[PDB]
RNA sequence: GACAAUGGUAGGAGAGCGUUCUAAGGGCGUUGAAGCAUGAUCGUAAGGACAUGUGGAGCGCUUAGAAGUGAGAAUGCCGGUG
RNA sequence: UAACUUGGGAGUCAGAACAUGGGUGAUAAGGUCCGUGUUCGAAAGGGAAACAGCCCAGACCACCAGCUAAGGUCCCAAAAU
RNA sequence: ACCGAUAGUGAACAGUACCGUGAGGGAAAGGUGAAAAGCACCCCGGAAGGGGAGUGAAAUAGAACCUGAAACCGUGUGCUUACAAGUAGUCAGAGCCCGUUAAUGGGUGAUGGCGUGCCUUUUGUAGAAUGAACCGGCGAGUUACGAUUUGAUGCAAGGUU
């Protein structure tokens, strides 16, 4: 228990980020939004805090789906009432919800637990290219790739 | 700037007298005395007993005054239980436990 | 029919949160100094 | 044992149907009043070694009195009358520790007498040697007669 | 300043006045100990060494010759009445650093 | 010797095995006799022979 | 003779409901389920000593590839640099360097740039 | 000092811890024994101390000897209490 | 680096999967009976989501050191978007 | 080198109480204090029971009386807890509260990783196979006489009663 660094409320910085989602693929900005969220990215990166940054995505509408994934990929869910089954394609949910395509797919990639829920929370998915959170001065980050 | 007086070996239950005793924890003694006389409980007149017994004790043996005292303490603590059956059906017989309580009542001053 | 497992005391303790009576609805009497059930005559 | 205790007799319940561990009497070991298993039983503890071994012993033990200077030999002892005062004012001369073991050729009533109600000290005949006594003992105290007649015994 | 160190078959990040709990050392309290063993000197300037700094030394005073706490070595396998109970407490050399030596 | 200073010769005697009673022994519980059986009954096992 | 039970059930039951201190409920009161309780501590400690090592290795391998990719460069590639290069400097001392002095990390980043 | 070995059920082998009693020796105790309670103490384990509180009269230690000598389970027995 | 002989003391005589050579069954069975090998039994650790019997590999104890095995390196989740 | 109140007689105060038509079965239950000096008197209370005052070395030795463990039941509160999915711990770990047999301390614990009790019996049991409501006490390779083997010791063509 010799010498490694912890983070803590006190030392934890967390910036705000922008993302464009603009002809980027689905899962590929979901996974690097996913880092970005829990820090992942930071050196200072400690597990049982959250020392992630938040993240904005301006451009839901234009994400994009690969193959036929706009009529064939579906998402179901259930409401624990018998045969309470519903089902949505991948692309009537981007015509309808993209907020909610976008925002399903990176807590998907994120974990399970109360701090991962916490982390989940950070995010903040717009359909159209403006948003509102101008008074937390948003930086434009790049997609690595 | 504390008197007491106990009441050992009450034959009623220290969950029933509790509950009483739960009201009036705490507050000052006039209204304890009244919460006691209109609270419809078979505990009543016995834990109002006792709380007179420890204002008696406060004036008579401690030189207090009445009326700035308080049930800093009352509890009950559990007693001796009398154990005893009752006949049921098909010859068994099932026990039945009398139990009885030890009722404390300490009134303070507040020095 | 019987429980299959004996209960806790933070479960009892827990199912009892609301077990409780309340102090009675009284108010002073005027003329003796003293208190009464409210509605109710002495 | 179960056998010994008393009562127990007949068998407590049925074997099936009471819900009930099974039992065949009330004095059974595992009974508050039950039987003992196993526990004392009277015996004697005693047993022997051959008769060389007890000379050798004998042997031993009066050895390690002659070693370590803890023997001494008097001359006669000249007690008519039983006078304990007497006993320990000798002994006192004599110089002797706590612990004596005093050896006599035969029994002397009167040095008997004088000596056994001394703490630590203890009288014996020739014939009487034994290791517990010697060990015990820190000094010997042996009239001539009796050093004599013990190393004819003893060879 | 700081210094990287190899002592005990690990490595401690040191800095002059530093307090170390190292493996134990074959040395009485009170004595000065010398680690030849640099790997890298940060601070002002940069030494890296490759494996080691050539010329480097961390000197340091030997506070306590301890051991460590008291940690109780239990393990069982169910069911088979198989279990081993031992007692173990760490030897530990406690140091304070004194100079850094680039 | 002495009384309070007894030594019984070196190999001369050895502590008696006592079963059931513990694991660590290595002879608690079964006590040695292994598992079901005639053999592992009180009384049990066949004649010599 | 007889032996009686005595106190030394008393002394060891008590010991093990030391140990549970601290346990929800009944298992900081009952002995039965004390020393299971205090049972499965003992295994699960000598287990998670061991997997401490690899937790804590995982958490400087993190932080040295959030360093890497400041620099524009993997944690593989950076391992594979140093290595080629020669230095010796363990994980554990590589994140506290990334996080104390950017400086020395990213000379020792240029140096690993350099093996390759 | 330098090399090697040390997962383990049935089971074999070895070394020990602790309990009551006895012998001998040496000690403690109303200026407070045993027991009980608490503690952040010690030993590789079984376990051993110390301090404080309670308690109010017995009890350790060394060596050896002897056993009604160690319980968590037996739909175990008795008692107490959920 | 064992092997054998002589004595003291045992436990075991319900086995299981996998692979392979075969019988039986129906080139059915997580079937059954034999040969051969491994593992479980009596084996924790890593992998196969979870998963005695498969793959890697045999835990004296401690470490917030390092290199590898099977298996892996977009996120969950260490390592190649 | 027998027991010490679940032991030792079933019975330390009983072949009683109790059960059975009867033969018969058959318990539980010891301890104030050196001395009764066993609490005058006052106060609340019908009493019971208390608070004082006294006796006593001590009354939380006040008769349900030595010691007074655990289960279990309460009162107070230092830390914590009402978005959370759990064999309840363990490893990591801030924050808050304390301060020791002074030790790289104690209590609590946001949050993260890992994690299906024990025993028995089984090829294999988280097992929805067995057993245990909890706590405490009691509860199972013993002894005698022979046999054999090994260690020890004495003597040795002798050894031993
Ligand atoms: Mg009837
Ligand atoms: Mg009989
Ligand atoms: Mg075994
Ligand atoms: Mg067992
Ligand atoms: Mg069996
Ligand atoms: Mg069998
Ligand atoms: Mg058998
Ligand atoms: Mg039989
Ligand atoms: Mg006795
Ligand atoms: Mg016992
Ligand atoms: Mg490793
Ligand atoms: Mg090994
Ligand atoms: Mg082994
Ligand atoms: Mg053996
Ligand atoms: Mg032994
Ligand atoms: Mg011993
Ligand atoms: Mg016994
Ligand atoms: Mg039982
Ligand atoms: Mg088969
Ligand atoms: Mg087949
Ligand atoms: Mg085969
Ligand atoms: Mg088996
Ligand atoms: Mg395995
Ligand atoms: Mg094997
Ligand atoms: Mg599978
Ligand atoms: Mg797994
Ligand atoms: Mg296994
Ligand atoms: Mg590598
Ligand atoms: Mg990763
Ligand atoms: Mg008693
Ligand atoms: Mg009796
Ligand atoms: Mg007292
Ligand atoms: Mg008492
Ligand atoms: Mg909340
Ligand atoms: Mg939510
Ligand atoms: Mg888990
Ligand atoms: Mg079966
Ligand atoms: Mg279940
Ligand atoms: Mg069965
Ligand atoms: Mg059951
Ligand atoms: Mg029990
Ligand atoms: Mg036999
Ligand atoms: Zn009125």
């Amino acid at each position: 228990m010799r010498q490694t660094f912890m983070a803590n409320e006190s030392n934890i910085e967390r910036k705000w980020y922008v993302i464009d989602a603009e002809g980027q693929t689905l899962g590929r900005l979901s996974s690097e939004v996913a880092s970005i969220l829990r820090g992942k990215n930071k050196v200072t990166y400690t597990p049982h805090v959250d020392t992630g940054d938040y993240v904005i995505v301006i451009n839901a509408s234009k994400i994009e789906f690969t193959g036929n994934k706009e009529t064939d990929k579906v998402y179901y869910r259930h409401s624990n009432h018998p045969g309470g089954i519903k089902s949505i394609t991948a692309g009537e949910l981007r015509r309808t919800n993209p907020e909610r395509l976008i925002e399903n797919s990176i807590k998907g990639m994120l974990p399970s637990t109360r701090l991962g829920e916490k982390q989940g929370k950070k995010l903040f998915v717009y359909g159209g290219a403006e948003h509102p959170h101008a008074a937390q001065q948003p930086e434009n980050y790049e997609l690595r790739g | 700037m504390e008197a007491k007086a106990v009441a050992r070996t009450i034959r009623i239950a220290p969950r029933k007298v509790r509950l009483v005793l739960d009201l009036i924890r705490g507050k000052n003694a006039a209204e304890a005395i009244a919460i006691l006389k209109l609270t419809n409980k078979a505990s009543s007149p016995v834990i109002e007993k006792v709380l007179m017994s420890a204002l008696a004790n406060a004036e008579h043996n401690y030189d207090m005054n009445t009326d700035e005292l308080v049930v800093k303490e009352a509890y009950a603590n559990e007693g001796p239980t009398l154990k005893r059956f009752r006949p049921r059906a098909q010859g068994r017989a099932s026990a039945i436990n009398k139990r009885t309580s030890h009722i404390t009542i300490v009134v303070s001053d507040g020095k | 029919a019987v429980p299959k497992r004996r209960t806790s005391k933070t479960r009892k303790n827990k199912r009892r949160t609301h077990f409780k009576i309340s102090v009675p609805g009284m108010t002073e009497c005027p003329n003796c100094g003293e208190y009464k059930l409210s509605h109710r005559v002495c | 044992n179960r056998s010994a205790v008393s009562g127990g007799g007949r068998k407590p319940w049925k074997q099936k149907g009471t819900g009930r561990a099974r039992q065949g009497t009330i004095r059974a070991p595992q009974w508050r009043g039950g039987g003992i298993v196993f526990g004392p039983t009277p015996r004697s503890y005693a047993y022997k070694m051959p008769k060389k071994m007890r000379r050798l012993a004998l042997r031993s033990a009066l050895s390690f009195k002659a070693q370590e200077n803890g023997l001494t030999v008097v001359d006669a002892f000249n007690f008519e009358a039983p006078k304990t005062k007497e006993f320990k004012n000798v002994l006192s001369t004599l110089e002797q520790p706590k612990k004596v073991l005093v050896v006599t050729e035969n029994e002397d009533v009167n040095v008997e007498l004088s000596a056994r109600n001394i703490p630590g000290v203890q009288v014996t005949t020739a014939q009487g040697l034994n290791v517990l006594d010697i060990t015990n003992a820190d000094s010997l105290v042996i009239t001539e007669a009796a050093a004599k007649k013990v190393e004819e015994v003893l060879g | 300043m700081f210094a990287i160190i190899e002592t005990g078959g690990k490595q401690i990040k040191v800095e002059e006045g530093q307090e170390i709990f190292v493996e134990k050392l074959d040395v009485n309290e009170g004595d000065t100990f010398t680690f030849d063993k640099v790997l890298f000197v940060g601070g002002d300037s940069v030494k890296v060494g490759a494996p080691t700094v050539e010329g480097a030394t961390v000197t340091a005073t030997v506070n306590k010759q301890g051991r460590g706490k008291k940690i109780t070595v239990f393990t069982y396998k169910r069911r088979k009445n198989s279990k081993r109970k031992k007692g173990h407490r760490q030897p530990y050399t406690k140091l304070t650093i004194d100079k850094i030596n680039a | 010797m002495k009384l309070h200073e007894l030594k019984p010769a070196e190999g001369s005697r050895k502590e008696r095995n006592r079963v059931g009673r513990g694991v660590a022994t290595g002879n608690g519980k079964t006590s040695g006799r292994g598992h079901k059986g005639q053999k592992a009954r009180s009384g049990g096992g066949v004649r010599p022979g | 003779p007889r032996v009686k039970g005595g106190t030394v059930t008393r002394a060891r039951r008590k010991k093990t409901i030391k140990l549970a201190k601290g346990y929800f409920g009944s298992k900081h009161t009952l002995y039965k389920v004390a020393k299971q309780q205090v049972m499965k501590s003992g295994q699960y400690a000598f287990r998670d000593r061991r997997q401490r090592k690899r937790d804590f290795r995982k958490l400087w391998i993190t932080r040295i590839n959030a360093a890497a990719r400041q620099h524009e460069m993997s944690y593989s590639r950076l391992m594979n640099g140093l290595k080629k290069a020669g230095i010796d400097i363990n994980r554990k001392m590589l994140s506290e360097i990334a996080i104390s002095d950017e400086k020395a990390f990213a000379q020792l980043v240029t140096k690993a740039k350099d093996a390759l």
